[PDB]
């Protein structure tokens, strides 16, 4: 619980520089195995725009759409595109609870006055806690955006899950 | 009285527990929605266009299609090299072979192995794990420095004696192993190759010098890739097909966004200098009280 | 039996041009056909058509009473 | 009134399994 | 019109023998509408024949 | 009794983890169990079937 | 085949209405047709016996 | 389909399989391999597009009924 | 009367046809 509100207040904090809005989330054992959760180090997020590239690049286009030229000296055209791919990812917060738990009951052991319309009893085996930050540069949110999870192990491997932003905000955006 | 913002946030509680999925329908994940978050007080709209979704699915098609159009360009290069040599392929791999055996069957088995390998293409394959060390941070500088070091002048005796001294007969390849008869395509494996100095051919081994013995068996074929974009299709009998994997039909940023090699960020229990032996992992587990 | 130690000059023939021609037939019948990436695109399109069909069915149900 | 609406509603889910 | 399509369902889809028509079986005249509503699966005659057989089973019960 | 046709047979895979006690060690284990759906157990080869 | 058919979104089957999509998609084993009768735990145990 | 060996005379072998890979297999096992390798391996989509168009016609005629009901 | 539901049905149905 104690991790989502930090980036909530932090995306409220840095709303002058970047125009970001939070998305707090919890993930079950269906996403990843427990040995993939007990050693996991950090999470990354990316906002890939609808008919575009990302939101970390230049606004209109960049020079890195060239053919790869089948060589080694310009295999990436230099490490500046490597620095660009390091720039387009940002780091989110992270919490791991490696005990089986009831989510409504876990929030009820905290002071969270949960009021559900139905007792949806969700019972998973461990609780990772993170916050994806998807953004909109204009104050109007396009429903064709794409959010990109990134989960990296201390070994270095990763499994990029990703999803569009239409089934995410088809209801709560309309619930405002 | 002055009530803090965290008190109202804690006494707020989540409105409702939503749960969504991904594009591939593989991972569901549960999303909360707090009432006293600042997401409500922003007064934002939602314009879900249809052609924006069309172009978003086009970009998603490109992002999935990176490695698969790479594999189909690989297969085009196989057929192109098999045509341009007229089908008289050379032997590049050290293996004792016979002559009193009908090679009519092994060509049909190699074609069937090619078809079964193309049936089981995957993101865990040869060319992607060969490209990931090339996609690294200092791989371009190491490659051009190896290019400058492989091309040196004649060793003069002046720099031979009193100058500074001079400084790799083993290579770490990647391989895809297709088992044609039992129909078990083994996706991606490490292998270590060398020049067997009795002749001018290659020898493949495991991490313990195991001398990988599939090439004797007529039931299997293998694909070899090296970190210098080399392509070795091997059927039994030691005869090989050698070519270069192409990348002209791929965007640079597609290769960057799909399978970029990662460079580390600092955390707890990690040395500030790099290239050292590390301590134990964090490993916050469900075996211990959190101390 | 008895064998041959390998070399780089021992080669294998194009096998009498009766399987090489069949291999080029395989190349030309797999040039235009299934491309192995749009299969997953068909999978997500079938998932999308099904979820929008249930969306339309439930919407006309809750507005038909 | 509404039974006509349900009899025209029920045939919409009658086409899903033969489609996909 | 509807007559030709009913002959296509009766003679070409179902392959019922030609001593049977829409007037010697009431559930035929009932379910020919639901057979003609389905434009596809006319290659799949076996599913329509089994639907006919289960409908004449459920009609002539004793419940 | 063609009112209740059932369906075709189909083999069916079940992935279920263990209870909250055998899952202490090996929390990745999934009991990949195969069951058979809408079939019957048979001891005699059917001759006209 | 590929994804776990967990909730009641996919399984559906009636009787007497003669759903010819159910009879036509019988080899299409992805929308399976449950008998709409959740087996209770006692007969589940005796079935396993 | 016989190959063209560079070395003219065949060379004897006593190597154990750890040392070197050999192709010692006879014809009958390769006939078994051919038997096991040969046998081991749309318009309806546009038809569903056309059926969706027929369903468009169905909903617009029922909407004509809705205007004239 | 019932212009709204069927008119937005036409809109979402032709939006659905833009998938394929």
């Amino acid at each position: 619980m104690e991790t989502h509100l930090y980036s909530d207040l932090a995306f409220e904090a840095r709303f002058a520089d970047d125009e970001q809005l939070p998305l707090h989330l919890v993930l079950d054992q269906e996403v990843l195995s427990n040995e993939e959760a007990e050693t996991l180090r950090y999470v990354y997020y990316r906002n890939v725009d609808s008919a575009g590239r990302s939101t970390g690049r230049a606004p209109g286009g960049d020079e890195d759409d060239a053919p790869a030229s089948d060589d080694a000296e310009d295999a990436v055209g230099g490490d500046r595109a490597f620095d660009r791919e390091r720039r387009t990812w940002q780091r989110a917060c992270f919490r791991v609870l490696p005990r089986p738990l009831e989510l409504l009951d876990y929030l009820r052991q905290s002071g969270l006055t949960v009021t559900l319309e139905k007792e949806q009893r969700v019972r998973m085996f461990y609780a990772v806690f993170t916050t994806l930050g998807l953004r909109c540069p204009d104050n109007r949110l396009s429903g064709a955006q794409t959010l990109h999870l990134r989960l990296v192990w201390p070994d270095g491997s990763y499994r990029d899950w990703e999803f569009l932003a239409r089934d995410l905000l088809r209801e709560e955006m309309e619930a405002n | 009285d002055e009530v803090a913002r965290t008190d109202e946030w804690k006494g707020a509680g989540v409105s409702r527990l939503r749960e969504v999925w991904d594009v591939q329908h593989r991972v569901r994940l549960r999303v909360l929605w707090y009432v006293n978050s600042f997401w409500r007080s922003r007064e934002l709209s939602y314009d879900d266009h249809e052609v924006e979704l069309y172009r978003a699915l086009d970009a998603y098609r490109a992002r999935i299609a990176v490695e698969y159009v790479l594999i189909r360009a690989v297969r085009d290069e196989i057929y192109a090299v098999l045509r341009r040599d007229g089908g008289a392929l050379p032997q590049r791999f050290a293996c004792h072979v016979s002559r009193n055996m009908s090679w009519r069957v092994v060509w049909e088995l190699c074609r069937h192995a090619l078809a079964l390998w193309m049936d089981w293409a995957d993101v865990r394959s040869c060319i992607i794990k060969a490209l990931t060390p090339r996609l690294s941070r200092g791989a371009a500088a190491a490659a051009q420095r190896a290019r400058r070091q492989r091309e040196r002048s004649a060793p003069k005796p002046q720099e031979l004696l009193f100058g500074p001294r001079n400084e790799p007969a083993e290579q770490t390849w990647y391989a895809d192993v297709v088992r044609c008869v039992r129909a078990q395509v083994d996706l991606g494996v490490e292998v270590r190759a060398a020049r067997c100095p009795r002749t001018g051919l290659w020898i493949v081994r495991d991490r313990r010098g195991r001398l990988r013995r599939w090439l004797s068996q007529p039931e299997v074929c293998v694909l070899y890739v090296t970190p210098d974009l080399d392509f070795y299709w091997v059927l039994p009998g030691g005869f090989a097909v050698s070519s270069r994997v192409t990348l002209h039909g791929l965007a640079q940023r597609a290769l960057r966004d799909r399978f970029q090699n990662f460079e580390a960020v600092l955390a707890r229990g990690m040395h500030v200098e790099a290239g050292r032996q590390e301590p134990e992992t964090p490993r916050v587990s469900g075996r211990r009280l959190p101390f | 039996a008895v064998f041959f130690e390998p070399h780089e000059e021992n080669v294998l023939r194009c096998p009498e041009r009766v399987l090489r021609r069949l291999l080029e037939d395989a190349a030309v019948t797999m040039r235009g056909g299934g491309w192995r990436e749009d299969v997953l695109m068909d999978r997500v399109r079938k998932r999308y058509l099904r979820q929008e069909l249930r969306d339309l069915g439930h919407r006309v149900q809750t507005y038909c009473e | 009134l509404r039974q006509l609406a349900q009899s025209v509603q029920d045939t919409i889910q009658h086409m899903r399994f033969l489609y996909l | 019109k509807r007559d030709e399509k009913h002959r296509h369902v009766v003679n070409v889809v179902l392959e019922l023998p030609t001593e049977i028509s829409e007037a010697t079986h009431p559930v035929l005249a009932t379910m020919l509408s639901k057979y003609t509503r389905m434009s596809s699966l006319f290659n799949d005659k076996c599913a329509f024949k089994l639907d006919l057989l289960r409908m004449v089973a459920v009609s002539r019960t004793r419940r | 009794a063609v009112q209740f046709v059932g369906e075709h047979v189909k083999v069916l895979e079940v992935r279920a983890p263990l209870d909250h006690a055998q899952r202490q060690g090996l929390p990745d284990f999934i009991s990949r169990q195969h069951v058979l759906y809408n079939g019957c157990c048979v001891v005699t080869a059917p001759k006209t079937l | 085949d590929r994804q776990p058919l967990n909730p009641a979104n996919i399984e559906a089957r009636h009787h007497g209405v003669s759903d010819v999509p159910r009879l036509g998609a019988m080899d299409a084993d992805e929308p399976l047709f449950v008998d709409d009768y959740r087996a209770t735990d006692d007969e589940w145990t005796l079935q396993k016996v």
